[PDB]
RNA sequence: GUCUAACACGUGCGCGAGUCGGGGGCUCGCACGAAAGCCGCCGUGGCGCAAUGAAGGUGAAGGCCGGCGCGCUCGCCGGCC
RNA sequence: UAGCGGUCCUGACGUGCAAAUCGGUCGUCCGACCUGGGUAUAGGGGCGAAAGACUAAUCGAACCAUCUAGUAGCUGGUUCCCUCCGAAGUUUCCCUCAGGAUAGCUGGCGCUCUCGCAGACCCGACGCACCCCCGCCACGCAGUUUUAUCCGGUAAAGCGAAU
RNA sequence: CCGGGCGUGGAAUGGAGUGCCUAGUGGGCCACUUUUGGUAAGCAGAACUGGCGCUGCGGGAUGAACCGAACGCCGGGUUAAG
RNA sequence: GGGGAGUUUGACUGGGGCGGUACACCUGUCAAACGGUAACGCAGGUGUCCUAAGGCGAGCUCAGGGAGGACAGAAACCUCCCGUGGAGCAGAAGGGCAAAAGCUCGCUUGAUCUUGAUUUUCAGUACGAAUACAGACCGUGAAAGCGGGGCCUCACGAUCCUUCUGACCUUUUGGGUUUUAAGCAGGAGGUGUCAGAAAAGUUACCACAGGGAUAACUGGCUUGUGGCGGCCAAGCGUUCAUAGCGACGUCGCUUUUUGAUCCUUCGAUGUCGGCUCUUCCUAUCAUUGUGAAGCAGAAUUCACCAAGCGUUGGAUUGUUCACCC
RNA sequence: GUCUACGGCCAUACCACCCUGAACGCGCCCGAUCUCGUCUGAUCUCGGAAGCUAAGCAGGGUCGGGCCUGGUUAGUACUUGGAUGGGAGACCGCCUGGGAAUACCGGGUGCUGUAGGCUU
């Protein structure tokens, strides 16, 4: 037969009956579609920071001894 | 649309840009049987009816061409398959257009 | 028309007015002050709805104001060519031809 | 009316403002964007590869991906009741920085001096931005006059 | 009439839920005490916890207390726990410790005794010190059962990675089309 | 208007790295019992503890460091976590 | 004329004498006539000087029983009290337009923290308590204005500025 | 990436965040303002916001929407539109 | 092989497979300076085309106008000057471009092979289309770089089945070899009802479920078309605008026409015309009382108060309507 | 003051015309064997350095056009929000806030980073 076609007004209130508005934030994120070339380099950086600890830990042993004095040795 | 009979492009089995000589596809027939043809002739059989259903209603009017491409580097026979844009006239390495000097 | 896609077509000419518009101007000699309303008072049987009728503060169809228009004349800063007055400002690179003859 | 259209009713906002139909200047192309610093989005049309869809045209949204010649950018797209953090890529060309965050910075600067001098001098000053306050009391010197009689102008008709 | 909406009038957190057999129901009736006229937090959290449901109470696998309990700081304190403790025989190494938990298994009782440790049931507990003081208090992990697995985004969006609900696992199941680009799309 | 049976899903109630008398079997004792109790059945077997492949199939952690193997990518005992 | 029929009164009765009769006036009345009994033809079948007529008050496919409560996006109805919360009639896809699926809007079950039984001491450019939060995140949010910095090209206006 | 020092920054409000299962609906209608088709229609079709739908009370005599206005059961006083 | 059988014979739709696709698409506008947005709203285009009309690199500038030059003319060809896109970019329109994205050459296949990410429509599913990177082989250019189709916005397609290419792949059932078959990946064969059924009529012999969500009547809203007036006054009325009329304009009324719409009934309001009977309205054909006139009388025309009382007999059609004695 | 190479802003920088010229600085200008490319050493390319600043170029002048920026246009046009405000309507007034653009009349006519000269 015949019909009526739509009529679009009330979904404005329908949203915001209880409706969010933020995207839920965070801190440091997902690296999802960053820089390929650059991920794998700074993965490389991350495996030889937690490898590298008789390099970083012991080539920082002295900037913790340096800071640990000098905050103090100001006085 | 045309397009030459020889142009060089990545060989797979090669590993590199060969040239290629290009032959414009068309379908087979039949392996000599294959499972689909084989139960619809034992579905075919018996008393009555159709029973996958034919197709009536055509709507397109140009198939998209298909281009078959040959190496040729001795005992390198690899021959792999490119599409194109759908066409309504086809040629293969035939005449080509000089402009500038053109008479109606 | 059965209104089974109804789009009318093209039929008459209109021009749309606005309050204050000023749909006809006569001009003429000042001896004609009763005869221009007089008659002008006419086009407002013609027309639909009511306009009011007015005599202008200006000469003509200039851009200008009441009668010091010609003493703006005589100070030759509106030339008289064609139906109407040419304005002149003060303007322009004739700076030999305001000394020659202004 | 119509529907779906990569780039409808764009006839004006991808334009090249109206005299600047020339080439780029080549400052928008030399700017350093860097990862996390808050650019905006405004489409130019002489680029032709890259552009945000017309949807992003003047949202701004943070940065965290950077190819040879062109960006990520993270911002909020408004759909159906729900607000969505979309991310895109986008030709260098059409982002350029914000003095939103800028300016908020400088006056960081101006705040932590403010602190720091504070620590110096002992004495506790206001940090940034109290509002706007009320009027003051003040004193307005008449002497040169009476004031002026101001009075309603008659009608008259200027057609 | 005032212009509040009233949709989050009553908070669902029950206030003296699900509360059944009478040896849990007299625990609270004994707990509510302490939680009323003592500021021990500990005990408001321990009695929030004697209302909730099994799935939400789910049970302390014994190597998850071992390697919990052994982090630094923690010696000669007794571990709390307010669901169950199942033993585990992944851990070989003989217990070490002291408990207090609602119910223990047969074999984990055992273990600890074995150990040298103790067993103490709330009231136990109560008794020994009326609100936590050296206690640690840990929970068997809640996310653990099998239908999270199959909770979350829809499958079939572009990047689920939940567990449909199907009768087997085999190859003609659910592997057909959105899965294999050689069979329409993936996901 | 799950009315009843069979699915399946989730919540909730009661018994744990397992769980389950499920079909059979045993006391003879048959009003009450067509129940109740018991078992190398203790479990063939279901469901679970292990995924993935179309399929042959493969199937869950490293670290310090002694040397010799150019510590050469690396390996073999090392002592240890 | 009996017999057989059944034209016109659009006559009568029309909860009737009758699930089709009556009164008059009507065609035929030795031929293709009217009629009793016997016998045959059976349902997609018979039989029809053919109107889809007749086949037991039923025929453009009879009656009975079973499959069988066939089936329906379609109308009808859908039985005690109070208390608490409370919409949609819009998106997309559908042999889709009186229908579903999906989103949205809805209720219920809960959870993770806030920590206002906040003593017998002792502060925040972080809120709450204020003895003070060892035990304490004032963390967070907004259908809002404020201060900044951005985006558009409608209203208005223009043609001695392009079309 | 590891270590160190400095605390929170504009007004007004207020507890937030998070998961599972899920009934009804997918025939709307009207009004201030903007707007397309028509000569216009209690006509057809759009945006915002609010209502009627799902809702009673005072007032417009009478009424789905207009104006005021939001309901447990009552006593006293006071108003809105009128 | 309609003798006999089973079954189908789209949706949208100002009531109805009549017309037309608003059924996939893309541009401009409506569209109200986020940006979403409706109607069988308006102006339009597509189911293609290109070995270059792709990719680079170099070199030139187009439209038209002005003055000159033998045939040469309004227009061939040559030269100088002016030359802000007025031209060309395959096609609709919009955007974009002037040592280019146009014009001419030169070289070439990046229109190739391979994972993932994102945009576009939305459930933020796919297909289509596009964005930006990464790994290979390349192209051009000195080189920097640019290129993974067309300067951007459209130009195209699921399961099943068939077909072709791919690795010295897996399986082909107790084992081995070989044919063949099934596998795994990538393209193609197409579903224009364009998220993708395989499909002709007629029912005036019709049937059942429903619908006033939807027509054919009256009833409502509107009054374009139909009818009745009013205003302005160039003229006709020999003379004279208004005795009587009235063009070019314009404002209303009435619902005795015909439309437009779907609100009320589809588990029913009996729907043409005629016959008989009552009553009502007035914008009056006749009559009572009046003004006016191009009114001498006689007739007749305009207007006022006014529905108390009249408004016929017949031929022809069913006639309403008409026509004639 | 000023020029040279690369530029950023890309008209306060453009266009027209006249005047002025603090090196060989750019440039005009003289040739074509080498390199190169054209029908033409006009262009491009190469090799030069006799004269020239006539031109470009720079600076200046213009009751110049243009352009930028101010006024007047105007609290007008316009609009967020309100009413049991007027009007038969078309429209309009008011309360509350925001607030433009022509015509017309002023002013201005490149600034500047970098590396490198000269004071003709
Ligand atoms: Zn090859």
């Amino acid at each position: 037969a015949k019909s009526k076609n739509h009529t679009t007004h009330n979904q404005s209130r329908k949203w915001h009956r209880n409706g969010i508005k933020k995207p839920r934030s965070q801190r440091y994120e997902s690296l999802k579609g960053v820089d390929p070339k650059f991920l794998r380099n700074m993965r490389f950086a991350k495996k030889h920071n937690k490898k590298g600890l008789k390099k970083m830990q012991a080539n920082n042993a002295k900037a913790m001894a340096a800071r640990a004095e000098a905050i103090k040795a100001l006085v | 649309v045309n397009v030459p009979k020889t142009r060089r492009t990545f060989c797979k089995k090669c590993g590199k840009h060969q040239p290629h000589k290009v032959t414009q596809y068309k379908k087979g027939k039949d392996s000599l049987y294959a499972q689909g043809k084989r139960r619809y002739d034992r579905k075919q059989s018996g008393y009555g009816g159709q029973t996958k259903p034919i197709f009536r209603k055509k709507a397109k009017t140009t198939k998209k061409i298909v281009l078959r491409l040959e190496c040729v580097e001795p005992n390198c026979r690899s021959k792999r398959m490119l599409a194109i844009k759908r066409c309504k006239h086809f040629e293969l390495g035939g005449d080509k257009k000089r402009k500038g000097q053109v008479i109606q | 028309t059965g209104m089974r896609g109804a789009f009318g077509k093209p039929q008459g000419t209109v021009a749309r007015v606005h309050i204050g518009q000023v749909i006809m101007s006569i001009r003429t000699k000042l001896q004609n002050k009763e005869h221009v309303v007089e008659a002008l008072r006419r086009a407002k049987f013609k027309f639909p709805g009511r306009q009011k009728i007015h005599i202008s503060k200006k000469w003509g169809f200039t851009k200008f104001n009441a009668d010091e228009f010609e003493d703006m004349v005589a100070e030759k800063r509106l030339i008289p060519d064609g139906c109407g007055v040419k304005y002149i400002p003060n303007r322009g690179p004739l700076d030999k031809w305001r000394a020659l003859h202004s | 009316t119509n529907t779906k259209g990569k780039r409808r009713g764009t006839r004006y906002m991808f334009s090249r403002p109206f005299r600047k139909h020339g080439v780029v200047p080549l400052a928008t192309y030399m700017r350093i964007y860097k990862k996390g610093d808050i650019v905006d989005i405004k489409g130019m049309g002489t680029v032709q590869k890259g552009m945000p869809h017309k949807c992003y045209h003047g949202k701004t949204g943070r940065v965290y991906n950077v190819t040879q010649h062109a960006v990520g950018i993270v911002v909020n797209k408004q759909v159906k009741g729900k607000i969505l953090a979309k991310r895109i890529n986008v030709r260098i060309e059409h982002i350029k920085h914000s003095k939103s965050r800028d300016s908020f910075l400088k006056r960081v600067k101006e705040n932590d001096q403010k602190k720091k001098e504070a620590k110096e001098k002992g004495t506790w000053v206001q940090l940034k931005r109290q509002p706007a306050p009320p009027r003051e009391a003040h004193f307005v010197r008449t002497n040169g006059k009476e004031p002026e009689l101001l009075e309603p102008i008659p009608y008259e008709f200027m057609a | 009439g005032v212009d509040i909406r009233h949709n989050k009038d009553r908070k669902v957190r029950r206030k003296e839920p699900k509360s059944q057999d009478i040896y849990l129901r007299l625990l609270v009736k004994l707990y509510r005490f302490l939680a009323r006229r003592t500021n021990s937090t500990f005990n408001q959290v321990v009695l929030k916890r004697l209302f909730m449901s099994r799935t939400n109470r789910p049970p302390l696998s014994l190597s998850r207390m071992i390697r919990k309990m052994k982090l630094p700081g923690r010696e000669n304190k007794t571990a709390v726990v307010v669901g169950t403790i199942t033993d585990d025989v992944r851990v070989q190494e003989v217990p070490k410790l002291k408990v207090c938990a609602l119910r223990v298994t047969s074999r984990a009782r055992s273990r600890i005794l074995r150990a040298g440790g103790k067993i103490l049931t709330f009231d136990q507990l109560a008794l020994d010190s009326p609100k936590g003081c050296g206690t640690v208090l840990l929970s068997g992990p809640r996310k653990g059962r099998e239908v999270y697995r199959h909770f979350g985004k829809a499958p079939g969006t572009p990047h689920s990675h939940t567990k449909p609900y199907v009768r087997s696992k085999g190859r003609k199941f659910e592997r057909a089309r959105g899965r294999r680009a050689s069979r329409g799309y993936k996901n």
